């Protein structure tokens, strides 16, 4: 039923931008190693 | 019908791409949604028929 | 974490689906596919260079490993920028780099990053200023802006044996059930460090295939198979001896040059042959000397009556009419049903009857039995199939790929009468024991995959073996087995109170020993009708005693009185002396046996 595909190789690209922020917030883990907020 | 075909179809929050399906509220039938893979909601279906049976 | 159970390319991979839908991302690192738990949940990986089964899984971190463990140990480092290579649906691959923020769980913490990328991105590595990954991207939550924070999920990596298993004078049996890692993870470990100890290891496996599944798993440490045809083999070298239990027995019967092993471990030490109860009972007896230390590995240690025990994956136990012999309709639950199942017969015979009833239906059978295991095995594996037929042989290390057991706690049993002469018949099909209940069941259940493998059984157990032959059998090898002065090789504690027959009074002289040993390994004869022709002092080429018989001892075949040529060339019919019902029970054993008369082997 499932396939693969080949899509890249493991590599850090110097000419990427950057992006996101670095907040930090309480997680509440899970048996199916699921996440929540606390 | 059960009180979680109340809910809109859920997307949790993983990342993964895997069809299920969603009884919808508003037209009257089942239909396909996008689940994440983690935290399924009771209105998420692996089938049309269990949405159906079900609903 | 936890292991998994079933019997070539380089870097991230889109893990398509059929129903070319994407529904996650994967690693190829150090020859393992690293990726997420949600997004397979222990499903095949088809691919042209062939298939991925599942190896190490972790559902609590939500990761999932094909084709061995993680080597994947690179941590994020609370000060440090990362990039998300990710990989969405239908698109280039991309590079995101982000400073983490913090994911400050309940116990305890961990980092995180602030992307939101497409459905079908989990499993897209988190790669490292030194161009390694760092951690998988798809497993996160959402927070009260609505916006979405992904974690660095990563993984973090055997078995610790107690010492005083290695302690001499200490029998230890340990009670291990399908999906422990038993063979992959807890033997390695044992030996490992029986090395360690300078200790002189011996490996006991009841059949050929599972000593093959030790050696692959044993790979990379000194292991030797000793094979029944030498005698005994002896290397300077540090080496553990891998051999079958009847390998064992055999060397123990013929050979003068048995090495003093002080660490002797038996996997599926339950194994109710009588070579397997000779070798427990000298093993014991070489503990009680002070001169070993044993380990006895099974899921059915003495004393277990619960035939239905837990299991690692869940089990639905059902109960219901299954079929004696062939059938023409009111059983499609068992044609309707196409996952693979293993069927135990009560015998080889039955076997037939039921494999033949399948196939007419279109089913592709494979039947297993003693004398055709360890080459009908194999090929339950290299081809596919649908059912499976086998009798107890499968009961001993067999593992297969299946959803379904057919069980109806059938079997025969080989009992010696004394009502005057002395006789071996075939009683049954009567019912199995609760180990044996135990040990069908456990084919199946250890598959974390499939949640809903399905045991159908009928009939109770029966605790009713004391009369069985083995137990008689077991003592006539065990007494052809030299010890030291005083110390007198017994059966196996639990195991003794099951025969009445006392000690010693099986021992052969010199010669009439040899002969019981050939009549056995040579001449395939059962240990009973082995030990009768050689106690009479009847040589190995002597065959006449397969026509010496009282009338009722005549043989028959398709309800022929059997006939036999002789070399000689003369025509005489086939009525053995002493009659034991197992030489004739099936057709493979009858075509043997008169190879036997004809003296032709």
């Amino acid at each position: 039923d499932l396939s693969l595909e080949k899509a890249a190789n493991v590599q850090w690209d110097e000419m990427a931008d950057i992006t996101g922020s670095s907040p930090i917030i309480e997680v509440k883990q899970d048996e199916d190693g699921s996440f929540s907020i606390r | 019908r059960p009180d979680f075909c109340l809910e809109p179809p859920y997307t949790g929050p993983c990342k993964a791409r895997i069809i299920r399906y969603f009884y919808n509220a508003k037209a009257g039938l089942c239909q396909t949604f996008v689940y994440g893979g983690c935290r399924a909601k009771r209105n998420n279906f692996k089938s049309a028929e269990d949405c159906m049976r079900t609903c | 974490g936890a292991l998994w159970d079933v019997p070539l390319s380089e870097g991230v991979y889109r893990i398509m689906q059929r129903g070319k839908t994407q529904v996650g991302v994967g690693i190829h690192m150090e020859g393992v596919f690293h990726t997420m738990w949600h997004v397979t949940r222990g499903s095949v990986i088809c691919h042209e260079t062939g298939r991925l089964e599942p190896s190490w899984a972790d559902v609590r971190n939500d990761m999932i490993s094909y084709g061995g463990g993680w080597r994947l140990g690179d941590k994020w480092d609370k000060e440090e920028d990362v990039q998300v290579l990710a990989i969405e649906p239908g698109k280039n691959p991309k590079h995101v780099q982000t400073k983490p923020g913090l994911f400050k769980t309940l116990t305890g913490e961990i980092g995180a990053v602030t992307l939101d990328f497409k459905p079908g991105t989990a499993g897209s590595p988190i790669i490292n200023k030194k161009g390694k990954v760092i951690g998988l991207y798809g497993n996160g939550v959402v927070t009260k802006s609505g916006d979405y924070v992904s974690a660095i999920t990563q993984a973090e990596r055997d078995y610790e044996v107690d010492e005083d298993i290695f302690r001499k004078k200490r029998l230890t049996i340990m009670d291990l059930h399908p999906g422990a890692g038993k063979t992959k993870r807890i033997l390695p470990s044992i030996v490992r460090e029986a090395l360690k100890r300078r200790l002189r290891t011996l490996i006991l496996a009841p059949t050929r295939v599972v000593a093959a599944e030790m050696e692959e798993a044993l790979r990379g440490l000194p292991i030797r198979y000793q094979t029944p045809a030498v005698k005994s083999e002896h290397t300077g070298r540090e080496i553990v001896d891998l051999m079958c239990h009847a390998t064992f027995t055999t060397r123990l019967l013929s050979s003068t040059r048995v090495p003093n092993y002080n660490l002797i471990v038996m996997d599926e030490a339950h194994f109710t042959d009588p070579c397997s109860v000779a070798a427990r009972g000298y093993i014991s007896t070489r503990v009680e000397m002070g001169e070993a230390a044993a380990i006895f590995m099974t899921a059915t240690p003495p004393g277990s009556i619960d035939p239905f025990p837990q299991s690692n994956s869940p089990i639905e136990d059902i109960e219901r009419e299954i079929p004696e012999r062939s059938w023409n309709t009111g059983f499609d639950w068992i044609t309707d049903y196409q996952g693979k199942t293993v069927w135990f017969v009560p015998s080889i015979k039955a076997g037939n009857d039921i494999a033949n009833c399948l196939r007419k239906s279109g089913k592709k059978v494979i039947q297993l039995s003693r004398k055709t295991f360890d080459t009908e095995y194999p090929k339950t594996k290299l081809t596919d199939w649908d059912f499976v037929v086998t009798t107890d042989i499968s009961e001993m290390g067999a593992n297969f790929r299946a959803g379904r057991v057919i069980d109806p706690r059938r079997c025969l049993k080989p009992v010696i009468l004394t009502d005057g002469p002395e006789r071996v018949i075939l009683a049954g099909p009567i019912p199995v024991t609760p180990a044996s209940a135990a040990q069908r069941r456990g084919r199946i259940g250890r598959n974390p995959a499939q949640e809903d493998d399905q045991y159908v059984f009928s009939g109770d157990p029966l605790k009713n073996d004391e009369d069985h032959a083995h137990w008689t059998e077991a003592k006539m090898l065990l007494d052809n087995i030299y010890t030291p002065e005083g110390i007198i090789p017994t059966l196996f504690g639990p195991e003794r109170e099951k025969t009445q027959a006392i000690d010693g009074e099986f021992r052969l002289r010199g010669e009439q020993r040899k002969t019981f040993v050939e009549l056995m390994r040579r001449g395939d004869l059962p240990v009973w009708l082995s030990y009768k022709v050689a106690s009479a002092g009847i040589s190995y080429k002597d065959r006449e005693w397969c026509f010496t018989g009282e009338r009722n001892n005549q043989i028959l075949e398709e309800n022929m009185e059997v006939e036999i040529w002789t070399r000689e060339g003369e025509k005489k019919k086939l009525r053995p002396k002493w009659l034991d019902a197992r030489v004739y029970a099936d057709p493979m054993a009858l075509k043997d046996f008169k190879e036997f008369a004809s003296g032709r082997k």
